[PDB]
Order: C-alpha cells, then structure tokens, then sequence
C-alpha cells in the first residue's frame, strides 16, 4: 500500500532527500524521502505551508495533491 | 477505497503517512531539512497480470522455474514463508537424497528383482509418476512440489539409461504478486537465490558417465544405480549450501546502501574505493528503487550492523550475490515509471483550485471469458486432478459478461 | 580582471549596465592568427557587426570565416 | 560555476619522422629569425645604446642562415589578452582617480595600480634572468 | 650431499640400453651438438641481413609497442607483456656452458622450505583423494605411439617395430620384471626385458630471453641463466655453484669468427632427458584414458583447445587468478611418491608396476657434453638408484604430476586463505570425493583452470570471495609464499598457454579477454628452436614440417591479438627493409611448398585437394607438431595426419595388461 | 601541374596499388603530412565541402579499390 504511492511519487518529481530524522530517540537510522516538485502559489492544502516556490515536501501524497490531473 | 483529510492525514490515516514507516510520531511530523541528492531510479518491474501455465514436465529439470514456483506457492500456500519452506526442503533432501536405503528400494521398484541391473537388457516398465507414488509412500511433504522435482532428478540421471519410457508431463499455474514489497520477501528471494544453486548442483553435474557403466553395452548395476545416484546426489548436497546467511546478507548490503543514502554522517561506514562502485554495486547505486527496505529495516528491526562486515568484503562477493542478479521470483526489474504506468490521475476540482476532489485509480481488464470444470483424477493421492472446461456454460456466462465490460468502464466510472 | 571588479565602488546599477566582461577568447585569436591575418581587426568587425567588405577571397570571407565560430 | 576545463595541446614529435620523411605545411612555418633589440641607457646626459645579434644569446656561433622556427600559436592569444587587459586596467583605474571622487577610493586604486605594475615587474624577471636572458644582460 | 654415483660413460649398463649400433654408440659417445638451425629451409639462423631484420623488428616495434599489463599482472591495452628482443640471440647457437642436474633438491625443497608431506593431515587426505580419483574409474582404449619417434633410451631405434617389441614384451612380463626390481633384479629385466635403465640429457632451448633495453645507454640485458655445476649437482645443491652460461656471440666471432650484431646472444640451453619406454606404455595406456577421463568426467579445469574453450569458462568468473610456477620439475616431492605408491597399493594397483614407477621416478641419468670438455658422465646406480632429480622429461605423465600438485596447492591455498570454513563440507575422504568431483565439475565458488604448471583461477558471488581478494593481494605482493611445496607467484603478465587474458578498465574476468600472443607468433616465425634436417626424403623425421601453414593460419591463429594486422604491417615492412622483398610472397610460396610436400605425403586428401580436412588447431599442429610432445595431447589431431604422425597399438594386449596393472 | 599536388601523390599511389601485385613494390618509400586545427566547427558551406568530400570518399575509392588482383 505504501509501495503504491511512492512509485508514482517518483514521476513528479525526481526531487529527493530528506534526512535521517533521529528526533530525540533513537538514532539507529531513520531516513525517508522528500519532494520539492513545483507549485501554484496558494496553499490551503498541506500542514507544511512551505508554498515558497514549492512544497519541499515531507510526505508523498501532497505532491500529487499539488499535481496536475 | 476510502477518504481522509489532507491537513489532518497524520491525525487520520496516521499509519499511511510514511512518517509511520519510521517509528516517528512525536510532537513533530518528521522532516526538517538536509542534504545528499540523487533520484533513486530504476524500479523492479511489473509482476501484475502476466498469469500463465508453466510445465514442470521433463526430468531435465530447470531449477530456475522451480524456484519461481517455490516463491509462488509460498505466498500462495499454507505455509509462509519461502524461508522455512527451503529449510523443509533441505530436510526432505536429507531424508531422501542423503538417505541411501531408499534408493535401493527405488531401483527395486524399477528394474529390481534379482542380479540387477538385469545385464545389458532394456525394460523400463514405468510411468514417471509410478515412481512418484512410491516416493509418496515415503516421507510426505505438506508441499510436495519438490517431491515431483526429486523424481525429476531420478529421471535426469536415468534419462541416459533406458528409462525415458515413463515421460509424461507436469503443469502448474502462476500467481500474481504485488509491487513487490517487504525485504523479508527479499529474504525469501535470496534463500531461493541459494535454491538456484542449492538445487542445481544436484540438478546438474549428474552423470553422462556410466552407460550404464559400459561394460559393453552397459550395464549390470545392483544397487549400483541407486549407489551412484544417491551417493553422488548426497555429494551434490554437500557442495550445495549457499553458506551465506539469508537475512544477514540483505541486512548488510541494505546497510551500505542506506548509509550511502545518508546525508547525516556515514561515519566509519562510508563511500570508499573498492568498498563500493565495484562495477555492480554502483549499478545498485542506480537501483536505489528498493528504498523502503531500509525503512522497515530499521522499523522491523533496528540497528543494521554489517556484522559479517569485513571491508574487503563486501563488495567482493555478497552484493554480487544479491538476489535480483540471481533473478528468481517475481522480484522483477525495470526502469522507472512503467510500474507507475498503471496509475490513474484526476485533479478534477475547481476555483480554489486545488482541493476537495483529486482522485487516482488504474486502467483495467474485462476479458470476459471465465471457466469451470470437473476434477477428474485418474488415481487417488492428492489433487493432481485433471480438469476439462465446461464450454457450454463457460462461453455463455462469459458471453453474459460481454456487455458488462462496456458497463462500468472504470476509467469512465471514475468520472462519476 | 576579476580582481579589478571591486574597483570602482560604489554600486550603480541601473543607469549604465552591465558590461561584456565575458569574452577574451584565446580560440578566436588563434583561429585567425594561425593564418597571421591578425584577429584583432576582425574583432571590431564584430563590434559593428557588418563586414567592412575587404573584397578578396582570402581577405573578406576569412574574417567572416571567424565570425561564424 | 568555475570551469572544469583542462584542454591544452602539444607539439608534434616531427623530427622523429622527418628524420625520414618530408612534411608539407611547409612553407607556412616561415624563415624565421628576429631580432636586433637595441636599447638605450640614458646615464646622465649620455646615450650608450647597445644591441645584440640574437644567435649568440643562445651562445651558438656563428650566425645561422636557414634555421626555421615554427610560428607557435596559443600563447600569442594569452599574452595579447594579458596586454590588452592591462590596457583595460590602467585605463579604468586612471579614470577612477580622475574622478571617484571621494579620496578613500582614489588611493586605493592608485595603490592598487602600483602593485599591479609591481606584480608584472616581478614576473618579468622570471621571463629573463633565469634562462636565458641572463645571457642578454651579460 | 651424497653424490649420485658418477660412473664413467663407459659402462656395460651404458651399453645395455643402447642398441650398440650407429646412433646407439654414437649417442653414448656423443659430442656437444651445436649448429645454426636452418631457421627456414635455405635459411639458417645466422643471416646478418635478417639479423638487422631482428634489429628493426624488436627495436622499432617494442618502441612502438610497449607492454600493457597492469600492477596486478592482469593485462590491458595492446596486450604486449614482453620485450620483442627475446628474438635477439644466436637462435641457432646455444648459450654455453651448461647446468649439471642434481640428484636431490630435497634440501633445496628445504630452502624454499617445500614440505615433506601434508600440511594438515586433512591436506594429507586431500592428497590421498586426488590420488584416490586419479586412481579410480577406468575405460581402457588402445595405446598409441609416435611414428618415427626414436626409441631413444634404451636402444635409440627409430623403428616403430622396436618400440613394438619392447612395449609388448613389457605387456607380457612387466609383472615379472617389476617383481625382479622388487626382487632387486634391476639389471635382469634391464637386460632381458631391457626395462628401465637411465635418462639421457638432451636440450630444450629457450628461444627467447628477457633482454632488457637500457634507456640510459642501450644495453640489452637478457635474463641471466643461473645453473648448477657437477658438484652443485651430485652434492644435491650442496657444493658446486650456480652460474650464468656465457651469452656472448663474440666467442663465436672468436671461434666461428661469425659476425656479432648487437643484442644477439645465444638461446638458453634448457635440458630435457630421454629414457626407456616399456614402462611408459602402461603410462599412456592408463593416463591417456585418464586424460580422457578428467577431460570427460570434468574437463572444465581440464579441457584445452580454443581460447574460446577457456574464456567461455572464464568471463563467467567475478574473479580470476593466473598462476605462476617456480622450477616446475625439480620440485616434485618424493614423499609424494610415497603417497602415490601408497594408495596405488591401497587401491590394488600392481606392486611390481608400482616398483616400475619408483624405478623410473628415481631412475639413474647420464650427461653427454654440456660444454665442450664436459660431461660423458654416467650417473646413478641402476642397482640401487635413489635419485630425487625432479620431474624428468622421459615421463609423459609428469604433466599429470604438475597438474596434480599445482591444482592441489592451488585449491588448498584457496582453503587456506579463502575457504577454510568451507573445508567443513570436506569432512573426509568421501567428502573429498563428492567435492573434488564437483570442483573439477566446478560447482564451486573458488575455481581454477589447469594444465601442468600453467593455470588460472576463478571466483563469484557467495560467501568466500573477499578472502580470495585477500589471498590475491598477498600473492600479488609475493612477499611471503604460504605454499610449502612451491614458490608460486602470480605471473605479472600472466597468461594460460599463450592465452593472454586481457582486462579492461574494470579489470574483470568478464571484462576483456584472452588473445593468442602475436609476439609468440613472432617466435613461431623466428624464435622456436629446431632445424628440419632437410637432407631426408621424409619430413616425418624432421622436427618442424610446414611453417608456411602458420603463415596462412596467422589471423586464424594469433589474429586473436587485436593489433594483429599492424603486426602484419610491421613484418612485411621490416622484411622489405631487410631482404627488401615480399616475406608475404616468400612465406606464401613456403606455404605452397608445404602443400606440395605434404601432397604426396597424403592420400585420402586426394592429390592437392586443399587443406579443408585439417582443423585450424590441427593446422597449428601441422606447422607445429612439436608442442604435441609438450602441449597438445595426442587425440587432438584429426585422425588423418594423426596417423601420419602416430601409429596405433593393440587395444587387447594393453587391455589385459591394464587388467593386471589395475586392481583388476 | 597542380597548384595543390597532394592527389598528384595519390595518383602515384594508385599506380603503386595496381603495380603492387606485380614486381614494382621496389620503390616503396614513405610520405608524411601535418594536420591543421579546425574550429567549432562552423559554416554550412564548410559542410558543403564536407559532403563533396564525402563524395570524394567514393569518388576516389572506386579507383582506389576494385583495381585488380
Ligand atoms: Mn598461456
């Protein structure tokens, strides 16, 4: 199910990285992926307001959320 | 299908938020900012559809296909995973190939009577099959499969000698596999990768030698057929092992990959000389599609110590010995978007313009034809049931489905 | 010359560009100097753009022979 | 961006083959031996100009008639660019002191000016008195 | 020390071998052979304009074509690994004086510290296993023998029928005679069956030498050829000395007065030895079938034909390791003989025959005239022989020995330093059985190709390879050799039978590939060894039949070398620079004359039908029959000239004979 | 005479090529010539030169080849 979105989160966009996100516990490694894509200048969508040019972005679905049909 | 809020998806489909793929919850929704970029490219291909029959058939035995079958049934079967199944197979292989007294009895069921192998004369009174029943009398498998394959082995070495007489055929269906997922499945794939050579060494080498010892024309052979067969078969079992641990080898190569992926410090783990780009692992640098394996790797487990690390190794051999290159499985392999090339997409929506309705989906089948059958069985044993379609209904019911494909044009249906 | 840049302060900037800054091609010189044509005359010929019609098959066109490159 | 850029040519081995066989870009490569560079030294109210006949700078004797240097390229463009760019330099700086404007800058540039020349000064000795122009001063 | 007894040449034993005739007594009395080979008929080795042809050749070309083997000794680039200056010798005049072969390198084996037996007793078992299998299943087939092959020691008869009587009587009472030797009646069988006897020193001649140009002054230094004297010999490496023979040609500008062009020293005088056949009959009669065996039961490490034959086996490999072997013959252990005879008997092999081996395997020798005013020294005492002279050439099964211990120490070392944990599947002698079978079946990560000393190695995905890299590294350093039986280095500039494996930038077994050496072709042209003795009606006696063949076969041959045609350029060019003519048309016509000469020699290839019957390999065997005596195995030849070269021997006599020799 | 012999050599080369099978390989010496640096490279007229030369590849080789064994 997770394997789903990521793949077509590849196309749109090859934007990547992200960091290991150790938080406070615990650094055994923890690094997913990020997607800057490119956007329209309005964001009533996504808690990550980061409209600036484009969302960066923490989660794959938002790319699609900002994606064209 | 279901629905969820976008801003609140972590409060909604919280597991689905990928941050969940990591143990992250926190005050914080993962993320932040950092470093090293490379689109992770070239994903393993499309195992969906492509259903078809395959033939076990000949005793000439292709380990490769059989492996594919093992993963196949394994996911499809009554016993996960492939791993334990391979263990059980090795057990059976001991109980059979490494258990010589059986073979005496087998030759006994073949030409066996007295003063074997009844000099130079032929006489191969056997269906392949009858052997199979005799072995069925022996140790049962929950999952015979290989129980056929062992017979196939009996054929392969008895093929040079006049016992090609039985030759019938054996058939089995596929089974659809997903995206495809979990690294444990990869573990299955790597132990199966061993099976490729855990098995073939007995599937091969074998003997062209002895016809049947020749000794013109060849040959007398008491237990000597069973002798030469099994003792070599056991010997073949010895060279087989695969040595290298299943979960370990993937754990390590995944370790080197993920820490290669690391923007935060690689530290002692690092890109290096022959530590990396060994004319293949760099191709994995290009195969970074198997990302997520690192994700659950820390999640399913935790620290990914390379433990059999070494530094020459590996490098050296182990990444070389990675599964996809040994190509079992619906492990599949491909460039980028073709796996995505079955993704629907409809922004729909308006004025805002972005949000209230943006759907996705997939294009799909309706080859209407569907079939049914009697389960004829020439002899009781398991489920080797012959079946013939029942066209008289089978066609018309399919015909009944014919408009229905024009109905529910799912793409058009999305428009709804 | 890069070092010259800080000379001379202070910032303009709109009133007068900008500058060529950029070309100083070894290549264009050598291509013509190889025939000892002296490229430097061709240079101004690209300043005004138009060729000054030094009508000779090994004169005029050779200038243009450079301009293309 | 700052160039990657590595290209730099090389003279062809020539003699190793024309020890056997003729080449044909010749003529082109020309004659070719300048120069009589006389120079004066105006020690107080007197001239004392001196000059020298190229070949013995090499210490060879005597005059050679028919030695044939090529006409090496590349470098011409560099040194020319160097020359002309100095022209851009001193023109700009001199104009700057002519008005800009505002003292803090003028000394800067006229200060700047100095070491620019000073810089060239230094490198010019490397051009000469270190092989083989020491023969020239000699 | 203990001198191997230095009987005078004159001795009745010296007589009993020889037919006491022309060549017999002459060979007893033989002076030092010397003489420019007619390097081409109508063309000795000595022609000065051709010498200048060498001059231009090696100079101008090595100039143009420096070697391309990398640090690892693995190869790239042009694929050259060799000075072309190895041409530059008196290739018709040997570099003189000569070595005196020992009687025991056992201390020399204790200097290289080569082991007196097993490392691990496990290793012992391994030895016992290779022995177990080399002494295993057998499918006897008729023996065969070279036509025109002199009986050498003993009689030196050229007649085949002599060899017939000898071998057949041997078939009749090798039991009785090997018993006599067990009974110690050496000379009785030696003078009735005339079995066994002695070796006679002869020469291999290294056509080349490691001539090295000096950038600072042009010196052309061939590798020095350190050699034993009679005392270093009899005192098994104890007394005596190790020393270069004179390389000089001015000593013939001296003696012969012959002019001495630069860099042209004299070919190395390697020394083979001939010996009695009656025991070599059982040797071929089994081993040749054993040859067929491993080539059938295994091949793999063993089959030897096309570079393709090998390469296909190779590019497979993730890792590959060409071998490099120290003095291949002398080093063979006698305790190895001990285990041999051991398990021979253990597995029912005939004790008299076993005695026959040990007789030959320590058989007394003889030195002719190693220098003028040298030799004619009978050696050993065919009454109590005890020689540990190493692998004497008279045996043809020596190759089995080389391939043996080499493969041993190889695989073993692979255990030692790459797969020790894997030795766990080597639980015992039977485990060694399934295994060794499988390894020569190749179902293993650690791997090899093998042929006597020459060999290579292979590796893959699977839990063993990184240690292969390690052992690789150590051996590449060569700083210390783990092998206690051999000084086995890597060969920088490694190759296998002239199959120079090439590597690309990736430097992989799957990378670049074998090539037939073209410099080796040059050798074939100009730096081989023998003359023909044209003064005989039949070329069957002649050392070197039809060189023109190789000419035509060249692309088909060493055109495997990529740069091939450029070599053609150079050769034809330099010849026009030499005799100023067409070595092209020259050699073509030589080929034509080869066809002419062979034409009457051949029947079924009706008249001058064309050369279609002969394989390009067999073509290589027809320009070069000679290596068939130390490269090609007999079966390789197409049956036509095969029979022109060889003659059959009865399957039956040999059959029952083996039935005696074999544990049944 | 040619203003530009070049081929004037080449025609001789042709004489050699067919006289090569016959005993007139005797003369064989050698002939050498330098390169010349070319630019970016430029104008389509130069390409015109390149295509007629492209013909020369086969305008010439047909006489350079076939020939006679
Ligand atoms: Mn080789």
């Amino acid at each position: 199910y997770y394997a789903a979105v990521m793949h077509y989160a590849v196309a749109h966009n090859p934007e990547v990285v992200v960091s290991e996100h150790q938080g406070v516990a615990a650094e055994q490694g923890s690094l997913y992926l990020v997607w800057n894509v490119r956007t329209e200048l309005r964001i009533p969508v996504g808690y990550n307001a980061i409209e600036g040019g484009s969302i960066r972005t923490p989660e794959p679905l938002e790319a699609i959320a900002y994606n064209k049909p | 299908g279901f629905n969820l809020k976008v801003k609140d998806l972590n409060g909604s489909a919280r597991g689905l938020t990928q941050a969940f793929a990591i143990g992250e919850l926190k005050n914080q929704l993962s993320v932040g900012a950092l470093q090293l970029p490379l689109q992770f490219t070239r994903t393993f291909s499309a195992s969906m559809t492509s259903e078809l029959l395959w033939e076990v058939g000949k005793g000439n035995i292709d380990p490769v296909m059989y492996a594919r079958l093992f993963f196949q049934y394994a996911q499809a079967g009554g016993a996960l995973s492939v791993d334990e199944l391979v263990n059980q197979f090795t057990e059976y292989h001991q109980s059979t190939a490494c258990n010589p007294e059986i073979w005496r009895k087998l030759t006994a069921y073949i030409t066996g009577s007295s003063n074997r192998a009844i000099k130079a004369d032929a006489v191969g009174k056997v269906p392949p099959t009858a052997i199979l029943e005799q072995l069925r009398t022996l140790a049962p498998s929950e999952h015979e499969l290989f129980h056929h394959i062992t017979t196939d082995f009996v054929c392969h070495v008895l093929s040079p000698l006049g016992f090609i007489l039985p030759d019938a055929a054996y058939v089995y269906r596929v089974g659809r596999t997903a995206t495809y997922p979990n690294f444990y499945a990869l573990v299955d794939c790597v132990r199966a990768s061993d099976l490729r050579r855990m098995l073939t060494a007995l599937s091969s080498v074998d003997s062209k030698m002895l016809q049947a010892t020749f000794k013109a024309k060849g040959a007398l052979a008491p237990a000597l057929i069973s002798q030469h067969l099994a003792n070599a078969a056991t010997t073949a079992f010895e060279r087989s092992r695969g040595n290298f641990d299943a979960n370990a080898v993937v754990s390590s190569v995944l370790t080197i990959l993920g820490r290669l992926w690391s923007p935060s410090t690689p530290k002692e783990l690092d890109p290096s000389a022959r530590l990396r780009n060994t004319n293949g692992i760099d191709q994995l640098r290009s195969n970074l599609a198997l990302f997520i394996a690192y994700q659950d790797m820390v999640k399913q487990r935790g620290r990914a110590e390379v433990i059999f690390s070494d530094e020459e190794l590996s490098s050296t051999i182990i990444p070389w010995f990675i599964e996809a290159m040994s190509e079992v499985s619906p492990f599949k392999l491909r460039p980028i978007n073709e796996t995505t090339s079955y993704i629907g997409q409809t922004s729909a929506i308006d004025h805002m313009g972005q949000p209230s309705h943006v759907v996705v989906y997939e294009d799909w089948q309706f080859a209407k034809e569907i079939t049914a059958f009697t389960p004829v069985k020439l002899a009781n044993n398991s489920n080797q049931r012959f079946l013939d379609v029942e066209p008289g209904i089978s066609d018309r019911m399919s015909a009944t489905l014919a408009p229905i494909g024009n109905t529910f044009a799912v793409s058009a249906f999305v428009k709804n | 010359r890069t070092a010259v840049y800080e000379a001379v302060s202070q910032r303009g900037t709109v009133n007068s560009n900008g500058a060529e800054m950029t070309l100083g091609f070894p290549s264009v010189v050598e291509r013509d100097y190889a025939l000892d044509r002296d490229p430097m005359v061709a240079i101004a010929a690209l300043r005004t753009g138009i060729v000054d019609e030094s009508l000779e098959a090994r004169a005029s066109n050779d200038l243009k022979r450079s301009m293309f490159n | 961006i700052q160039p990657s850029e590595v290209l730099q040519a090389k003279v062809l081995d020539l003699a190793n083959h024309t020890t056997s066989i003729h080449i044909w870009p010749w003529h082109e490569a020309s004659t070719e031996f300048a120069y009589e560079d006389a120079y004066s030294v105006t020690i107080r109210n007197k001239r004392y100009t001196a000059e020298v006949k190229e070949f013995e700078l090499l210490g060879l004797g005597q005059r050679r008639e028919r030695v044939r240097i090529l006409k090496p390229t590349v470098a011409h463009a560099i040194i020319q660019m160097w020359y002309s760019w100095f022209v851009e330099d001193d023109r700009t700086l001199a104009a700057a002191r002519r008005t800009s404007r505002d003292d803090a800058e003028k000394l800067a540039i006229d200060g700047r000016r100095m070491q620019n020349a000073v810089t060239l000064l230094r490198k010019i000795e490397m051009i000469g008195t270190t092989g083989i122009g020491a023969s020239a001063v000699h | 020390p203990r001198r191997a007894p230095a009987f005078p040449l004159s001795d009745i034993k010296a007589q009993m071998l020889f037919a006491n005739n022309i060549k017999a007594q002459q060979a007893s009395k033989r002076s030092f052979k010397e003489g420019a080979i007619e390097t081409y008929e109508g063309l000795l080795s000595v022609d000065p304009r051709f010498l200048s042809f060498k001059n231009e050749l090696s100079r101008y070309l090595t100039d143009h074509f420096p070697a391309n083997v990398d640090e690892y000794g693995r190869v790239y680039g042009n694929g050259v690994r060799t000075n072309f200056f190895g041409m530059r010798h008196m290739n018709g005049f040997p570099m003189i004086p000569a070595t005196w072969p020992l009687a025991s390198n056992l201390k020399k084996r204790a200097d290289a510290d080569l082991a007196d037996g097993p490392v691990s007793e496990r290793d012992n078992l391994l030895f016992r296993a290779a022995v177990r299998l080399m002494f295993s299943d057998l499918e006897p087939v008729p023996l065969k023998i070279r036509k025109g092959s002199s009986t050498c020691i003993p009689y030196f008869s050229n007649d085949m029928g002599t060899k017939i009587e000898i071998a057949e009587r041997a078939l009749e009472k090798a039991e009785e005679a090997g018993n006599l030797m067990l009974q110690g009646k050496f000379d009785d069988a030696y003078q009735l069956h005339q079995m066994g006897g002695a070796y006679y020193v002869v020469y291999r001649a290294q056509s080349t030498d490691a001539i090295t140009l000096d950038p600072k002054t042009g010196k052309f230094v061939s590798k020095d050829r350190m050699v034993a004297d009679f005392e270093y010999a009899v005192t098994g490496g104890e007394q005596g000395s190790l020393f270069a023979a004179s390389k000089d040609a001015s000593r013939l500008k001296e003696q012969y007065g012959i002019d001495v062009p630069d860099g042209f020293f004299c070919e190395r005088r390697r020394t083979a030895m001939g010996g009695p056949f009656a025991l070599n009959a059982p040797i071929m009669a089994v081993a040749q079938p054993v040859r067929n065996k491993i080539y059938s039961k295994y091949a793999y490490t063993f089959h030897h034909t096309t570079r393709l034959n090998k390469e296909e086996k190779v590019k497979e490999w993730s890792l590959c390791v060409a071998t490099d072997v120290s003095d291949h013959d002398t080093f063979w252990p006698g305790w190895l003989r001990d285990l041999i005879c051991d398990e021979l008997l253990n597995m029912g092999y005939a004790p008299w025959w076993v005695k026959l081996f040990e007789t030959s395997l320590k058989l007394p020798v003889y030195v002719g005239a190693p220098a003028p005013e040298q030799g004619h020294t009978l050696l050993g005492d065919p009454s109590n022989p005890d020689l540990e002279v190493g692998l004497s050439s008279g045996q043809g099964a020596t190759d089995l020995m080389g391939t043996l211990l080499m493969s041993i120490t190889y695989l073993v070392m692979q255990l030692d330093h790459t797969a020790p944990h894997l030795n766990s599947r080597i639980k015992d002698m039977p485990s060694a059985c399934r295994f060794l079978d499988s390894y020569w079946q190749g179902h293993e990560e650690i791997r090899q190709i093998s042929k006597s000393d020459d060999a290579m190695l292979g590796w893959t995905k699977g839990r063993a390879l990184v240690g292969g890299h390690r052992l690789f590294e150590m051996l590449k350093e060569g700083k210390v050799n783990p092998s206690p039986y051999m000084k086995i280095s890597y060969e920088h500039g490694g190759a296998f039978l002239g199959d120079i494996l090439l590597y690309d930038s990736r430097r992989e077994p799957g990378s670049a590939i074998f090539v037939g050496n073209i410099n080796s072709m040059l050798n074939n042209q100009f730096s081989p060894e023998y003359g023909v003795q044209s003064g005989v009606r039949d070329r069957s006696k002649r050392k070197r039949p039809f060189p023109g063949l190789a000419w035509a076969s060249m692309k088909d041959t060493y055109g495997a070398c990529p740069i091939y045609s450029d070599v053609l350029e150079a050769i034809e060019r330099c010849w026009w620079n030499a005799f100023g003519e067409s070595y092209r048309a020259y050699r073509e016509d030589m080929l034509k004359r080869d066809t002419l000469e062979l034409s009457r020699y051949v029947a079924s290839m009706a008249r001058q039908a064309g050369l279609a019957e002969l394989t390009p390999i067999d073509l290589e065997v027809l320009a070069d029959p000679n290596k068939l005596q130390y490269k090609w195995t007999e079966a390789d030849v197409s049956a036509n000239i095969h029979e022109v070269l060889m003659h059959g021997v009865s399957v039956e006599k040999t059959e029952r004979f083996l039935r005696s020799v074999m544990p049944r």
